[PDB]
This record gives C-alpha cells, sequence and structure tokens, in this order.
C-alpha cells in the first residue's frame, strides 16, 4: 500500500481541479484515461480506487447527509470537491438552489447570506470579512469586479496582519473567514476571469445521472435489504477497525514498566477482534459480486429510461 | 596614515548559512557582527573566523540594520560596554550588551511602538545621554532613550515610507521611498528642507562631518562662519537610480535659543555632484578620509574620491551575488580610532574582509 | 532624426504624387485618397501640405462619435468672419484635412452627417449657419480625405452623392526598388553612428524589405485576424536598431546582427500564433541572414538566444541566461516583500516576455497589446516591469454599475498626475474594463491623437490652462499663447503616458472589434502570450513539485516513444509526474473541444498546487 501512494494522491488531486464541471459519463471516461495513462508511464494505483472512500470519511459523509444533500455519489464527490478547497474560491451552481440550505446547516447560524445586486453589498462584505464570518453570494452570473482581490487572493502580508485593498480603501481580513458563490443560471454567461479563477462544480442533473438515479431507486425499493445490509456492513467493518486500532493502543499502553490479567485480557480482546475483522472480511468477499450482477441485471432499465 | 587603500584580494573569509544583511565592526577589539535573513546573530573574530564567537536567535524574521556604539560614560561606576541593537521585520527591535569577559550577548531591552516593519536604526550620544532612533513602514521616524525606554516625539517626514536615517547632534535626516529627502529638527519636528532629484527610491543616507587638519578637501571643510557655527556642510545620499548624489544643506531661518525656522526662499536642496558608473542599485555608502565607498548589485564595491570626483579602484566580482552592506571606522570623533579595515557582506551567504 | 515622425525619403513616386496633388488642389476640385492602411497617406499627405508656401494644415481626425462642431472649432481657428468665411492667410489656400471618413457613423435612417456637409461646402460652396440662419460663402478652402476601402470589419461604405465631386486617388504599397532606397537612406543614417561598418548599409535595406515581403506573403489575414503587415513595421523596426544603438556598447558585426535579429523577432514574429509558424519565421530568417550575409560564427538566434536588456547595464547589450535569471528572482523577491505577494515561478518564457515587455515601455510613446489566455501572468508581469522602471500603475477599478463618467474622472486624474506633477503612469486596461463601445472610442481619441480634448471644455479648459500656465511659469518657460501650452501638454502626455492592455479571449466579439480598431492595432505592439507550450510546464511542474519528497518506491524506467515525453529524458518520477500530469491536461483539453480557443493553464497550477498538499499530508 506505499508501493501505490502516489499513484493515488495523483488521480485524486487531479480530481479536485479538472473533474469540477464534468458529468457521469465524462468522469468515468478520462478517469479510465487516467488509470490507463498512469499505467502507460509505469506508477502504480489503486484497481480498487474510490474517490469517496479515499477522502471522504463516514463522519464528514454523514454530516454532509444529514444537512440536506441527496445520497447520490455524484452530489457526495461534489461536496468533497466544494468543501476541500482551502486555496481557491469555490463556485456553486446548481438552478434548484437546495444546498444553501446545505452549508447553512454545516456553517450553523455563521452562514450569512448576500447577494451581487443589493446595495449595501459592499458594506456588509467588509463587515464579513473584518469579523471573519463565512459569507455566501446569489447570482454570480452578475459577478461584481469589485472583489477581484478576494477573487484572486492578492493579500499583502503588512506586519503580522494579513491586508486586502476592496473599493477605495483599506480593509482586514480574519483567517476564519470563507467565501462562497451560488448561481442560479445554467447558461449564465460568466466573465472569463471569474471562471478560470474559481472552481465551476455543476450541481445539474443530466440523463447520465438520471440513469444513475433510476438504478438508485431500483436498488433502494426492489431489494432494499441487501442495500441495507451493504450499509450496516461498512459501518460496522469501520467501527471494527477502529475498535481494533483502540485494543492495539491499550495493548500498546499496557507496557507498564512504571502478564498481567489487564494485559492477557487485553491480548484475548485484540484476538477477538483480529477474529471478527477476518471473519468480516471473508464475509463481504462474496458479497460484492452480487452488487455487480445487480448492476449487470439492471441496465436495461436505464437504457429505457434514458 | 587617513589615505589607506584596500588591496585587490580579501584578507579573509566568512561563510553564514543563509544571507548576509549587516556587517559591523567592533570600535575597539577586532570582532565582526554578522547579520543574516534567518533573524540569526553571529559574531566572528578576524584572525580566527571559522568558529562563530556567539550565535543567538532574537527575532522570528529577517533582520535589516545594525548600530554598534562604545559609551563614554564620565562617571566610573557605569563601565563603558558595547551596545548592540538589532531592527527586524518582526515589529520589534532588539538590543544587546556585549560582554568582553565571557564573549556572549545579553538582552537589555526591546522597544515597541512601530506599525510595520522596521527597517533602519542609528545609535548616538550628545552629552551623557544614549538615544536610539529608528524609522519603519509606518512613515514614523521614533525616537527612544536607552535609559527609560520611552518614545520622545513620532512623526511624518513623507507621506511614502522612510528607509534609512542617519544622526548628527540635534538633526536627523531621512532617505525614504518617494524619491525625496527631507531633513528634520529632533527636538521640535519641523521639516528644515526637502531634497529632490532622485527617480528611485533611496536606499542609504549618511551625514558628511567634518576633519580637523588636511591638506585640501573641496566637500568636508567648512565654508562660511554660519556654516562653523551651524555644525554640518554638505549630506551624501544613495539612491535605487544607480547614482550618488551629494547635497547641501539650505540655510533655516536660525534665531539664538530658538527652533530653526525654514526659509522660504532658501529651502530647498541644492543636486552639488553625482556619480555615476554602478550597473545597479547602490545598496550602502561609507565616507572615510576623502574616499567614498560604495556598493551596489553589480556584484562589486567601488571606491571614489570626494574631490576629483571619479572612482579610483574598482572591485569587480567580489561576491557571487548583490553586495549588501559596508562600514567603516568613525573617522571624526577622537574616541573612535580610525584603525585600518573593511568590511562587506553578500546576498550569497558569504563575508569578506579588509585588512591591510 | 529618425525618431522624430515628419521625415520622408523622396523616390519617384512620392514626388509623382505631390506634383498631381498640387495640380488637383490648384484644380479646385475635392481630393479622396484611399488605399492600404499602411501606405502612408497621411504621410505623405503632411509631407506634400508641410513643406508647401502655397497651402495650410488644419488638423481634424474623425472618429464615430463626430459632429460639426470639431469642424467649426478648427476652421475658426485659421479663418475668418467678413456674408464670407476667409482664411487667415491672405496668399495660401486653407487645405481641410478629413482622415478616415468611413468612421463616422451612420445615423438612425442609413446616413451619415458630416460628409454630407462636406459635400455642401465643396459643391454649394457653402453651408447655413445655425442659430442666426445666414449663408456662408467659401472661395478658398479646400477639402481633402484619407479612407481605407470598405472591405475591412468596421469601414461604413460611403455614399456616391458625396464621392462624385471629389477626385479619388489609390496609394498602393511602394514596390522593391522604392523601398530598397527609402531604408538604405535610412540605414547610412542610422549607421552614421558607427562609422566601421559603413559598408554594410545595402545587405541591411535588402534584408529587412526582403523579410518582410516574405513576412508579409507567407502569413496572410486568413490564418488570423491581425496579420495586418505594412511598411509602418519597418519603420518602427529602424526606430529600433536606432534606439538599441544609441544606447549600447561598442559594437561589431555579430552582435550587429545578432541585434537585427533580436528587433526582428521582438516586432514581426511576436504577434505569431502557431508554433509552426514561429518555426517557419526562424527558417525564414536562416535563409535571409545566409543569403544576404554570407557571415559565419552565428549562433543561435531564437527566442530564447537573443536575450537583450538594459537592466543588468548601463547599456543595451547582450547578457547571459543564467545571470539574467537570477536577477530577475532576486529582483522580484524583493518586488514581492515591497509589493503584492504572488508566488510566481521563474521560467525561460516569462523572462523573454518580461524583456520584451520592458523595451516596449522604455520607448518614447511606447504602448502594447498583450493577448493570451487568463492566468498566464499578464498583468502582475506588467506591474513588476513598471516597478523596475519607476513607473506607476493605475488601474481603473470599474465595477458593473459604471458608467462613462467615472472612467471619465479616472482619466481625467490620471492625466493631471501624469501633465501637472510630472509623474510617469503605465496605465493598465484589461479586456472587462470595456463595458461598452464608448471607452472603445475614448481610446481611439486618446491613442489615435495626443489627448482627449473632450475630457476640457469649457470650466475645464479654463483651469487646465491655468493650471499650464501656472506649471510654466513655476519651470520658468517663456509660453504665452494657448497653442504652445496646448502642444507643450500634449508632448508631456505622449512622452509620459504608456497605456498596456490585457485581453484574455480574443474570439470573443467585444476582444475582435478591439484588435480590429485601426486606431488601437497599429500604434501598439502586438504580442501573443498564447498558451505555455510543453517545456514552460515541464519547468513549472519542475520548478513546483521539487520541494516535497517523491522518492520512496522502486521505478523501473518505462521504454515509450520520444514525442511522448515532454520533460527531458526521465530517469526519476518527478519526471514522471510531470509527464503524467502534462499529458493528461494535453488530453482533457483535446476531449473537451475547446477547438483554437487559448487554454487557460490556471488548472495546471491548481493541479501541483493541490498534488504538493495532498502528498504532503
Ligand atoms: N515613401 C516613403 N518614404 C519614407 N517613409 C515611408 C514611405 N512610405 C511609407 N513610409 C513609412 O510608412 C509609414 C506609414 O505610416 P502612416 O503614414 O501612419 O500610414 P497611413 O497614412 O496609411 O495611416 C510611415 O511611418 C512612413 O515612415
Ligand atoms: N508560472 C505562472 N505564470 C503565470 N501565472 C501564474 C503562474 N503560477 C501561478 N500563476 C497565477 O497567475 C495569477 C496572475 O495572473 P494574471 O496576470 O493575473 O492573469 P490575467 O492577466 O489573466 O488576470 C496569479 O494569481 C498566480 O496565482
Ligand atoms: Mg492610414
Amino acid at each position: 500500500t506505499s508501493q501505490e501512494l502516489i499513484g493515488n494522491c495523483i488521480i485524486s488531486s487531479i480530481y479536485e481541479t479538472y473533474f469540477g464541471h464534468l458529468n457521469e459519463r465524462e468522469r468515468g471516461d478520462m478517469l479510465v484515461i487516467l488509470k490507463r495513462l498512469l499505467g502507460k508511464f509505469a506508477v502504480k494505483y489503486d484497481v480498487n480506487y474510490r474517490f469517496i472512500d479515499y477522502l471522504v470519511t463516514l463522519d464528514e459523509k454523514m454530516k454532509w447527509l444529514e444537512c440536506g444533500l441527496d445520497k447520490n455519489d455524484y452530489f457526495l464527490e461534489n461536496m468533497s470537491i466544494v468543501m476541500n478547497s482551502q486555496d481557491a474560491v469555490p463556485f456553486l451552481l446548481d438552478p434548484s438552489s437546495h444546498m444553501i440550505t446545505v452549508i447553512s446547516n454545516y456553517y450553523g447560524n455563521k452562514t450569512v447570506l448576500l447577494s451581487f445586486l443589493e446595495e449595501g453589498f459592499v458594506k456588509r462584505l467588509e463587515n464579513a470579512v473584518r469579523f471573519g464570518s463565512v459569507v455566501i453570494i446569489q447570482d454570480g452570473e452578475f459577478f461584481d469586479p469589485i472583489i477581484s482581490r478576494l477573487i484572486s487572493r492578492e493579500f499583502n502580508h503588512a506586519g503580522n496582519r494579513v491586508t486586502v485593498e476592496i473599493g477605495d480603501h483599506e480593509v482586514d481580513v480574519s483567517g476564519d473567514f470563507k467565501l462562497f458563490i451560488h448561481s442560479c443560471d445554467p447558461s449564465g454567461d460568466i466573465p472569463i476571469f471569474l471562471r478560470s479563477r474559481v472552481r465551476l462544480v455543476h450541481f445539474v442533473t443530466n440523463k447520465e445521472s438520471i440513469e444513475t438515479r433510476i438504478f438508485d431507486i431500483t436498488l433502494t425499493e426492489e431489494n432494499a435489504e441487501m442495500q441495507r445490509k451493504r450499509e450496516d456492513l461498512i459501518k460496522l467493518n469501520t467501527e471494527y477497525r477502529l475498535k481494533l486500532k483502540n485494543l492495539e493502543k491499550r495493548l500498546l499502553e499496557e507496557l507498564n514498566n512504571s502478564e498481567n490479567d489487564e494485559l492477557m485480557v487485553t491480548l484475548n480482546n485484540l484476538k477477538k477482534e483480529a477474529m471478527n475483522i477476518e471473519k468480516k472480511l471473508s464475509e463481504s468477499e462474496e458479497f460484492f459480486p452480487q452488487f455487480d450482477n445487480l448492476v449487470e441485471e439492471y441496465s436495461i432499465i436505464g437504457k429505457h429510461s434514458v | 596614515v587617513l589615505k589607506w587603500i584596500p588591496r585587490n584580494l580579501p584578507s579573509c573569509l566568512i561563510n553564514v548559512e543563509s544571507s548576509v544583511t549587516s556587517v559591523k565592526l567592533h570600535p575597539n577589539l577586532p570582532i565582526v557582527f554578522v547579520a543574516t535573513d534567518h533573524g540569526k546573530l553571529y559574531a566572528f573574530d578576524l584572525f580566527n573566523y571559522t568558529i562563530p564567537l556567539a550565535s543567538l536567535q532574537s527575532h522570528t524574521k529577517a533582520i535589516t540594520s545594525m548600530d554598534v556604539l562604545f559609551t563614554n560614560y564620565t562617571n566610573s561606576s557605569k563601565k563603558n560596554y558595547l551596545v548592540i541593537v538589532t531592527a527586524s521585520k518582526d515589529l520589534q527591535i532588539h538590543v544587546f550588551k556585549w560582554v568582553s569577559e565571557e564573549c556572549k550577548f545579553q538582552q537589555i531591552r526591546s522597544l515597541l511602538g512601530h506599525e510595520h516593519i522596521v527597517s533602519a536604526v542609528k545609535i548616538w550620544q550628545k552629552n551623557n545621554d544614549v538615544h536610539i532612533a529608528s524609522c519603519s513602514r509606518d512613515q514614523t521616524v521614533k525616537i527612544w532613550d536607552f535609559h527609560n525606554g520611552w518614545s520622545l516625539k513620532t512623526f511624518q517626514p513623507h507621506s511614502q515610507w522612510v528607509r534609512s536615517i542617519d544622526v548628527l547632534g540635534d538633526y536627523i535626516i531621512s532617505g525614504s521611498h518617494d524619491t525625496t529627502l527631507r531633513l528634520t529638527h529632533w527636538p521640535s519636528g519641523n521639516g528644515l528642507s526637502v531634497g529632490t532629484g532622485h527617480e528611485f527610491p533611496i536606499e542609504k543616507v549618511k551625514f558628511i562631518h567634518f576633519i580637523e587638519d588636511s591638506p585640501e578637501i573641496r566637500f568636508r571643510t567648512p565654508s562660511t562662519d554660519r556654516y562653523k557655527n551651524w555644525g554640518m556642510q554638505y549630506c551624501v545620499s544613495a539612491s535605487r537610480d544607480r547614482t550618488i548624489k551629494i547635497w547641501e544643506i539650505p540655510l533655516p531661518t536660525l534665531m539664538a535659543h530658538r527652533a530653526p525656522i525654514p526659509n522660504p526662499t532658501d529651502s530647498n536642496f541644492r543636486c552639488v555632484l553625482t556619480l555615476k558608473g554602478h550597473l545597479s542599485w547602490v545598496r550602502d555608502i561609507s565616507i572615510r578620509g576623502q574616499y567614498l565607498f560604495s556598493c551596489a548589485d553589480d556584484k562589486s564595491v567601488r571606491c571614489w574620491d570626494l574631490n576629483t570626483g571619479q572612482c579610483l579602484h574598482v572591485w569587480e566580482k567580489l561576491h557571487t551575488g548583490f553586495v549588501n552592506c559596508l562600514d567603516l571606522d568613525v573617522d571624526f570623533d577622537s574616541n573612535v580610532t580610525p584603525r585600518q579595515m573593511m568590511v562587506t557582506g553578500g546576498l550569497d551567504c558569504k563575508s569578506n574582509v579588509f585588512m591591510r | 532624426e529618425v525618431m522624430r515622425p515628419d521625415i520622408v525619403i523622396p523616390t519617384i513616386d512620392t514626388i509623382k504624387h505631390e506634383k498631381i496633388f498640387y495640380d488637383l488642389l490648384n484644380s479646385k476640385r475635392g481630393i479622396i485618397l484611399c488605399g492600404p492602411p499602411g501606405s502612408g497617406k497621411t504621410m505623405i499627405m503632411n509631407n506634400a501640405l508641410r513643406n508647401s508656401s502655397l497651402y495650410d494644415v488644419v488638423g481634424i481626425n474623425f472618429s464615430k462619435d463626430t459632429t460639426t462642431e470639431h469642424i467649426l472649432s478648427a476652421l475658426h481657428r485659421h479663418t475668418n468672419y467678413v456674408l464670407t468665411l476667409l482664411p487667415k492667410s491672405d496668399i495660401k489656400n486653407l487645405v481641410l484635412f478629413c482622415d478616415e471618413i468611413n468612421l463616422p457613423k451612420l445615423d438612425k435612417y442609413g446616413s451619415q452627417n458630416v460628409v454630407l456637409f462636406l459635400r455642401q461646402l465643396m459643391e454649394k460652396q457653402g453651408f447655413w449657419k445655425t442659430p442666426e440662419n445666414k449663408w456662408v460663402t467659401i472661395e478658398r478652402i479646400h477639402i481633402v480625405g484619407a479612407c481605407n476601402p470598405p472591405t475591412d470589419p468596421g469601414r461604413i461604405p460611403m455614399s456616391e452623392r458625396f464621392t462624385r465631386h471629389a477626385a479619388i486617388l489609390y496609394l498602393g504599397y511602394p514596390s522593391g526598388k522604392s523601398l530598397s532606397q527609402i531604408y538604405e537612406i535610412y540605414y547610412k543614417a542610422i549607421f552614421k553612428l558607427v562609422p566601421e561598418f559603413r559598408s554594410y548599409t545595402e545587405p541591411f535595406a535588402r534584408a529587412s524589405v526582403h523579410l518582410y515581403n516574405e513576412c508579409k506573403a507567407r502569413y496572410s489575414t486568413g490564418l488570423q485576424s491581425h496579420y495586418l503587415f505594412s511598411p509602418r513595421e519597418l519603420t518602427r523596426l529602424v526606430r529600433g536598431v536606432y534606439t538599441a544603438i544609441n544606447t549600447g556598447p561598442r559594437q561589431t558585426l555579430r552582435s550587429l546582427i545578432r541585434l537585427w535579429a533580436y528587433e526582428a523577432w521582438r516586432i514581426f514574429a511576436d504577434r505569431l500564433v502557431g508554433v509552426k509558424e514561429k518555426n517557419s519565421f526562424e527558417q525564414l530568417l536562416y535563409e535571409t541572414v545566409d543569403k544576404y550575409l554570407p557571415n559565419q560564427d552565428l549562433g543561435n538566434i531564437s527566442s530564447t538566444s537573443l536575450l537583450f536588456s538594459g537592466l543588468l547595464s548601463l547599456d543595451f547589450k547582450e547578457v547571459n541566461k543564467t545571470d539574467l535569471v537570477n536577477f530577475i528572482e532576486e529582483r522580484f523577491k524583493t518586488f514581492c516583500d515591497e509589493e503584492l505577494e504572488v508566488p510566481m515561478v521563474i521560467h525561460e518564457s516569462m523572462v523573454d516576455h518580461i524583456l520584451r515587455i520592458d523595451r516596449a515601455l522604455k520607448q518614447v510613446q511606447g504602448h502594447m497589446m498583450l493577448i493570451g489566455a487568463s492566468r498566464t501572468g499578464k498583468t502582475i508581469l506588467t506591474r513588476f516591469v513598471a516597478w523596475l522602471n519607476g513607473l506607476k500603475i493605475v488601474q481603473p477599478k470599474i465595477h458593473r454599475h459604471s458608467n462613462l463618467s467615472d472612467f471619465d474622472m479616472i482619466l481625467k486624474k490620471a492625466i493631471s498626475d501624469c501633465s501637472l506633477k510630472e509623474s510617469r503612469t503605465c496605465l493598465i486596461i484589461d479586456e472587462s474594463n470595456i463595458l461598452e463601445t464608448a471607452f472603445l472610442e475614448r481610446m481611439n481619441t486618446l491613442l489615435a491623437n495626443a489627448d482627449i480634448p473632450d475630457l476640457f471644455q469649457g470650466e475645464e479648459y479654463d483651469k487646465l490652462l491655468n493650471n499650464l500656465r501656472n506649471k510654466t511659469r513655476s519651470l520658468g518657460l517663456l509660453l504665452d499663447t494657448e497653442q504652445e501650452l496646448y502642444d507643450w501638454f500634449v508632448g508631456e502626455i505622449a512622452k509620459n503616458l504608456h497605456v498596456v492592455f490585457t485581453i484574455c479571449d480574443p474570439t470573443n466579439n467585444k476582444s475582435s472589434a478591439m484588435i480590429s480598431s485601426p486606431a488601437l492595432f497599429n500604434r501598439c505592439i502586438i504580442n501573443w502570450m498564447g498558451d505555455w507550450d510543453t517545456k514552460t510546464m515541464s519547468q513549472v511542474a519542475n520548478n513546483m513539485v521539487d520541494v516535497v519528497p517523491m522518492e520512496f518506491t522502486d521505478f523501473i524506467v518505462p521504454e515509450v516513444n520520444k514525442e511522448l515525453v515532454f520533460t527531458e529524458p526521465i530517469q526519476t518520477i518527478r519526471d514522471a509526474v510531470v509527464n503524467i500530469l502534462i499529458h493528461f491536461d494535453r488530453n482533457f483539453y483535446q476531449k473537451m473541444k475547446v477547438g483554437v480557443n487559448p487554454r487557460s493553464p490556471g488548472y495546471f497550477i491548481d493541479g501541483l498546487r493541490a498534488l504538493v498538499k495532498l502528498v504532503t499530508a
């Protein structure tokens, strides 16, 4: 797993920047050509790689699901591609405008709604960047170039405090400030200056997403117990791995030295947990071919639907 | 003996981990202090340069300027020690005390009040009273006293940020980033005159002091009885326009036992002499005898003359990169012995010293 | 004297045209000069009238927004009223200049106004005064014109009712022999500076004329819309060679040829768009030098092998690449310390472009246009080079809810700072900074002329004249008439103001109209930033990835084709990462059907930053 990490980092980093504004089919095709291209240049990647299972832990995944995001994997990886931008200001493009509520839930009361069409926009914006509150912007198709310094992050380190120039006067910023842009027009013309400096993420629904959602509905209604078993086994496998790691930490802390019953009990618990891990892996090994058969069996319904 | 010229080759070599920003001289014993960019403060001996005498971290950011003074307190209880003040980019300056017996640094006090990075510091003594002057990017030329450690006067000479200052008596000259100079009265704060004529920001400025006896100097001797009574004759400035200009000080509306006032018809500097030939920005200047020494960013240091006004000697390729600072010994004060060495520092993490 | 723009070289064609033009003016007939934009109609026009003792010149420049008030103001400065209108001169008949007659726009009902006014003046021999309703009689005032053919995209065809009364002439491009003689005289004048190479006047004139001929013949307007070559480019080449030689060191023949090749690179091929087109230009330069100059010891004369700078010394001489890169890196670190901080990486192409922008900016009345994709480093490079030369950045902060008013204020403030306060300014204009075509017409007026008279009228004009008189008296110059003050002011503006344009997407209609404008395309130097070639991307990736350790796995060297590897031949894993990223970027841009649109490389920098962060974690 360590002769393999640099291939897995490049497939994940390239997933963040280039795949923002592509749908399911183009993402699949480009991921396939990336895997073939990595194979051409002899860098080992993961044949069983999944972007969500590589970067989206179960805790953040559940926290994002409870906020209001749909259970589709595409929206999950797009929420990941948005929230994992520490350097470039992200662009949110959803005609439904459904995830303003989601980001409000994630950031709590700190979420402050603003719009480019407001007249007191600049004053409350400089106030918000002064206190460092998270800012949500609507109607990005009418981008105002007065925030060009914020968009490209052309700050200057004046002393120990970071400083930006907005409007016609010096203003101060704080490290807890984050900015988001939401738009409602999928075909709204955007300046190339804004487009090339943001992370254009498309929260739209095409025919390929129709096929994916039809397949999801068929799995969650036709055979729902097997999908529930998948979710339960994934959760218990993660919990069992965490408990095994905690038991090993207990064993290593039981070195003592400024054998005993506590150390032997810890070793027996580790033995039971490792046996449980082995049994869970053996049971899960013969469970994914059921998914393969279900995919090969529920594709005509998707083709007819599209 | 005052007409000494360093030879064509460096006497010794000094290696530092990072780039050199300031090189000074101990005015009594052969010890060279070398600044860094990582904030480290070094201490080298001329005859033993392999191993530093002391190494200390006192600033989080880069150190820009240094100053070294030896006190002359009239009382025997206050012994004569060495004070080293280093100004850095960490919004703070630190003051060191050198000890001869233990050969180690000791921080005395740190002076705060700057709103931005400080670029220059100068130390002086008029009559049994040590003062520390500094100028920063916040356009505030601040003055401190050593014993109290409190500010005395804060003022802006220029709208754009000041870079380098020099002190003499009750008068402070200050270069700036708005390609102009302005003298200020130290106690009152009134700008006596404003100099203009450079086409680029000023790097370093120092006064040209008088001399007691010399055959013929046309740029250090007094001109009239008014200037003899005043005590300053010329000032020299260096700026990023590849030139060094020596300027006269205009007369103020001076009155006995009163603050000087600017002359409405004579409150403007006059460019006297200019020197050209440097391939890049002149970075630092130092005057000794009748010879004006200046470094530049052309990997070279040049030796100019006050009287005839051209380069007698040149030293190409002194370093791999830019040459940052030069310093000499004070010749106009009888307390400081004008002994013969030259010290330079480069951006290529190397330093060089000149002996004999 | 080659720097001043009022000079000609008398060949057969220009004297022939001057003779027939005196005949046509003396025949009481209007004259229209129609020809290609580089034929020098204005040049020969001003040469014919300025040297004349029988006619006078009045300066009018038509624009899209032009009314008869400008014509009335211009004629009022040279004529008098007695109802009869007569010129101030009693012997010389006034001749009324009208260049770019196609430039005034049609009304709401398909007609123009100023051309009909001129027609009424030249065939009804007068006009009706508007407020007093009186007839005007005009006796010895003639009308001349200079307009391009209407085939180019932006010229409005003119009604035959006006061209009825005016004679028409075609000023074709001068042939090979005439250009050879003219530039022979130019090179004799320019080589009077270095008498040691006086015998090389003829081969250089032949080489310049021939190279211009083939550069016109190969790259036509079909490939790109801005390949409008003209002898103006050759004249500007002569000016560049002069401004290099006059501020250069002791000169040798090899350095002479290298200097000429560098000027040719920076004036003919900087607007080329294709790599194969640049290779064709390089082959053309090779064969031209070989054909007309059998000289040996001539090294590589590509763009990256010809670096002439004034920063590294006191004169315009060739500099070593490594010393140049080190100096640029240290100066840029100082720039980021003193100014806005941006993690810019140094590569050879950016050094080449920063030097060509520095060459453009040091010229008097020097203006340039930058064409390239976004996030290619254009405005930061312009600010950096302006800080190098001591210029002042005046960046117009234009928002959405803007109009002509605030743009007029920022232009007026920039002009006042340039003239009154005597501070050089490097004005930058982005593509998004031009909302409507009115700002474009304001730029046309600013650049085609030396100033904008519309910004100073009435009380503004009076206070501007008062401030100009105050500045002139403060400087100590005996100037009292308004004409001398105005000419000194426009000279100060033309000497101390440089505009640099930033254009992101040239395929847009607004960008197409902006680069198709005649008063903007000819004066500015066209530079094509374009997209990064493979070598530049490889250099940037090698300079960005090496900060984090990659070597912890055994790597086998894969045998692949030579054309598939863009980095230097692979031996480690960092080169594998560089190759994999460049290959993915190229395949992604090919499979998105971007077409001939510029490919913004900001995706590559973002991918590299995310890569280094993720591999560190
Ligand atoms: N016969 C000639 N003699 C000297 N220079 C010429 C001649 N013909 C053309 N030129 C050059 O060509 C350029 C044409 O520029 P310009 O007069 O602006 O063209 P136009 O009048 O078409 O706008 C001039 O700079 C001039 O130096
Ligand atoms: N090697 C590079 N060359 C050019 N630009 C770069 C490079 N690396 C990063 N950049 C990014 O490009 C931006 C500057 O480009 P800029 O000139 O503003 O583009 P534009 O002219 O389209 O506005 C910087 O914010 C920087 O983050
Ligand atoms: Mg023309």
